[PDB]
């Protein structure tokens, strides 16, 4: 979706933003 | 200029941008996750907007350069993973709806909270409140409770978004030339237009298919012992041919079983083997902890953490002054800035979990190697697996004994063993029929097998006959019940843990080989072999510049996923588990019900 992941754990979708 | 000269133009320049506006993102969202603030999030959120307003420019700007008309490789390879992070296809209206939808499902899930009964008052958020009843309690009518609270509360506030999302993901994923979403998520596999290691959508579903069918009498042995065991600890409760109530599995959906240890244990009469003892006794601190996972890498022959890492990384809880999210988390935000997040206790379990971790880390250092658009795992899979291999080595007796967290002289017998097996297959044998049904039910919803009318029929069907888990209360169509799980109401895929789960044990096995391991494949540990680390290194740097089944192919071997390490490393285990059913019902009625 991003491009690439800047971590390895799935954060929930509402910081996502 | 040719239009091969004009794309390097293009990448060159996209290159120099997405660098500076990945690590201003990266970055924020470290910040927000280590001490949470309104600037942190604003910052976030205006970093990650840019990021994302960018990302889909510049995807619509790189289709003015046809891949074919592309000699060079590593700028197609660059050009095609730009074309594949574009998001302008679905109808504006219909985007705004679907994000919203995102971040109604996401909050509703991390709000959560449930009441009880005998309580007004006693409301119970779902971490760490739920989850602990899910985990601890021995009482059928408490984790009933918590189960149908969970399940009927939050579920039910989902069902309606849950189906307005399913259109949406499919109209995306059809107007991009896809079959349905879940196609789309299988796309994460998908290898096309190179001789020798293609694989196809299709071809995922035939070797999940075909692999579960090889590890079901595995599950079907280890059932059978976990039901004969959960009906002296239920003795109402608990038909000798049934499913296993879903309430009664060790956590708030029975996606692990490892909780159902203490119930469960082959010989309970053996003393804890758990080193949390010694690491206090000899006074670890979160330090020792990071430091001791280094060492391990540097045995292999890989780095050394960076200055950056040390000076950078949060490896304690940082109290109340500053206030941070406590999940382990590993980061690679660019620009050769590598971080651990981790509230660090001295348990042998967050010492496992630092080598997970540090392996992520590994990872993302290794791949740095790679142009910007290929710092990512060969597929969702790998990370996991690099992941998982770590703690493998590490919780062996042997690695224990060598950093000084067991006795020179610790005795293992078949009885440690098959506790040491026992508990890894609650973990990791337990999830896979699990993760197979939740992901085949999803690929079924947005295919079109399943009618709305039918989802909750057709889930609990699929957990009676696949997960051979029944549910204690009938569900109507007015829940969502694989909502209630982080990764449905999140928007994740979920067979990345069944892929992941084969990948480790393939990954060990040959690692193991190169190591020159003597006995047992669940004993090895890849310590200080550095021919081990050059094999894996080797994939590492590889990022998704290759095919993921080349990737695989030079580590192990094959170019396909393969049961047959898994197996071998449980074999043990389930001749025991064999023997101990030899008078036990092996198998499960599809009817019988808890409410029957
Ligand atoms: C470009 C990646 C991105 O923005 N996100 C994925 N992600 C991570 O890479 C960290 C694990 C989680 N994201 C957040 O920062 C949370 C909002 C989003």
């Amino acid at each position: 979706a991003c491009g690439r992941q800047f971590c390895h754990t799935l954060m929930p979708r509402h910081l996502c933003a | 200029s040719t239009i091969e000269e004009q794309a390097k133009t293009f990448l060159d320049k996209f290159n120099h941008e997405a660098e500076d506006l990945f690590y201003q993102s990266s970055l924020a969202s470290w910040n927000y996750n280590t001490n949470i603030t309104e600037e942190n999030v604003q910052n976030m959120n205006n970093a990650g907007d840019k990021w994302s307003a960018f990302l889909k420019e510049q995807s619509t700007l790189a289709q003015m350069y046809p891949l074919q008309e592309i000699q060079n490789l590593t700028v197609k390879l660059q050009l095609q993973a730009l074309q594949q992070n574009g998001s302008s296809v679905l109808s504006e209206d219909k985007s705004k709806r679907l994000n919203t939808i995102l971040n109604t499902m996401s909050t509703i899930y991390s709000t959560g909270k449930v009441c009880n009964p005998d309580n007004p008052q006693e409301c119970l958020l779902l971490e760490p409140g739920l989850n602990e009843i899910m985990a601890n309690s021995l009482d059928y009518n408490e984790r009933l409770w918590a189960w149908e609270s969970w399940r009927s509360e939050v579920g039910k506030q989902l069902r309606p978004l849950y189906e307005e999302y399913v259109v949406l993901k499919n109209e995306m994923a059809r107007a991009n030339h896809y079959e349905d979403y879940g196609d789309y998520w299988r796309g994460d596999y998908e290898v096309n237009g190179v001789d020798g290691y293609d694989y196809s959508r299709g071809q995922l579903i035939e070797d999940v298919e075909h692999t579960f069918e090889e590890i079901k009498p595995l599950y079907e042995h280890l059932h059978a012992y976990v039901r004969a065991k959960l009906m002296n600890a239920y003795p109402s409760y608990i038909s000798p041919i049934g499913c296993l109530p879903a309430h009664l599995l060790g956590d708030m959906w029975g996606r692990f079983w490892t909780n159902l240890y203490s119930l469960t244990v082959p010989f309970g009469q053996k003393p804890n083997i758990d080193v949390t003892d010694a690491m206090v006794d000899q006074a670890w601190d979160a330090q020792r902890i990071f430091k001791e996972a280094e060492k391990f890498f540097v045995s292999v022959g890989l780095p050394n953490m960076t200055q950056g890492f040390w000076e950078n990384s949060m490896l304690t809880d940082p109290g109340n002054v500053q206030k941070a999210v406590c999940h382990p988390t590993a980061w690679d935000l660019g620009k050769g800035d590598f971080r651990i997040l981790m509230c660090t206790k001295v348990t042998m379990d967050d010492f496992l979990t630092a080598h997970h971790e540090m392996g992520h880390i590994q990872y993302d250092m290794a791949y740095a190697a790679q142009p910007f658009l290929l710092r990512n795992g060969a597929n969702e899979g790998f990370h996991e697996a690099v992941g998982e291999i770590m703690s493998l080595s590490a919780a062996t007796p042997k690695h224990l004994k060598s950093i000084g967290l067991l006795s020179p002289d610790f005795q293992e017998d078949n009885e440690t063993e098959i506790n040491f097996l026992l508990k890894q297959a609650l973990t990791i044998v337990g999830t896979l029929p699990f993760t197979y049904m939740l992901e085949k039910w999803r690929w079924m919803v947005f295919k079109g097998e399943i009618p709305k009318d039918q989802w909750m029929k057709k889930w609990w069907e699929m957990k009676r006959e696949i997960v051979g888990v029944v549910e204690p209360v009938p569900h109507d169509e007015t829940y969502c019940d694989p909502a209630s799980l982080f990764h449905v109401s999140n928007d994740y895929s979920f067979i990345r843990y069944y892929t992941r789960t084969l990948y480790q044990f393939q990954f060990q096995e040959a690692l193991c080989q190169a190591a020159k391991h003597e006995g047992p494949l669940h004993k090895c540990d890849i310590s200080n072999s550095t021919e081990a680390g050059q094999k894996l290194f080797n994939m590492l740097r590889l990022g998704k510049s290759e095919p993921w089944t080349l990737a695989l192919e030079n580590v192990v071997g094959a170019k396909n996923m393969n049961v047959r390490p898994l197996l071998n490393y449980f074999e043990p285990l389930f001749t025991w588990l064999k023997d101990q059913n030899k008078n036990s019902f092996v198998g499960w009625s599809t009817d019988w019900s808890p409410y029957a």
